[PDB]
This record gives C-alpha cells, structure tokens and sequence, in this order.
C-alpha cells in the first residue's frame, strides 16, 4: 500500500493519496515478570490491577 | 502524622530537550530539527533518562 500510494501521487489528476496503515500503532508494554512478582506474593492479576 | 517528602536530585550533564519533542517508536528515538532555512529535518538521538 505504501508503494501504491506514492505512485498514485505521480498521476496527473490526483490531488491526494493516503493508505491507512495496518500497524502504525504505538504501545507501552508492561511485560509482567511472574518470578519477580511471586517474590511479593503477587499474581499476574494482582499486578494488572495497577 | 503523615508527611510527604519531595526530593530533587541532579544528574550528570546531558543534552536537554522537552519531552513532547521526542518521538519513540520502541526501536528508535528521534526529534524533528529545524533548519537555518526553516526546513524540518529529522535526527536520531539516544535517550538517557527523563523526568518532570
């Protein structure tokens, strides 16, 4: 879609061309550590509440 | 009684920019530099730490 979008703008009659991305999303991952949490007697569910 | 302690600590000197000025996509961090011409040119940067 990225290539097609740019060839599309080279065309004489086109004013704009934009292909929506399927994975341009941003994430903040909280990768919970079972062994680390267990130390404090916490389950994954326990941590996730925060 | 309860008491709230606020601490301020200074780090080693590092390049300082605002936080909204930094883009982080997980595998790369970048800022958008403004050129002498006004041209907007991207530049890669290495983040040390951040606060406030």
């Amino acid at each position: 879609a990225e290539q097609i979008e740019e060839v599309a703008r080279t065309v004489p009659g086109v004013a704009s061309a934009l292909a929506e991305r399927l994975e341009g999303g941003r994430y903040i991952n909280v990768e919970i550590n079972r062994e680390k949490a267990a130390r404090y007697g916490m389950t994954v569910a326990d941590v996730q509440l925060f | 009684m309860n008491a709230w302690l606020q601490l301020n600590t200074a780090s080693e000197p590092m390049l300082l920019i605002p936080s909204q000025a930094l883009i982080d996509t997980g595998s790369e961090q970048r800022v958008i530099t403004v050129d002498a011409d006004g041209r907007f040119v991207p530049k890669r940067v290495a983040v040390f730490q951040a606060s406030q």
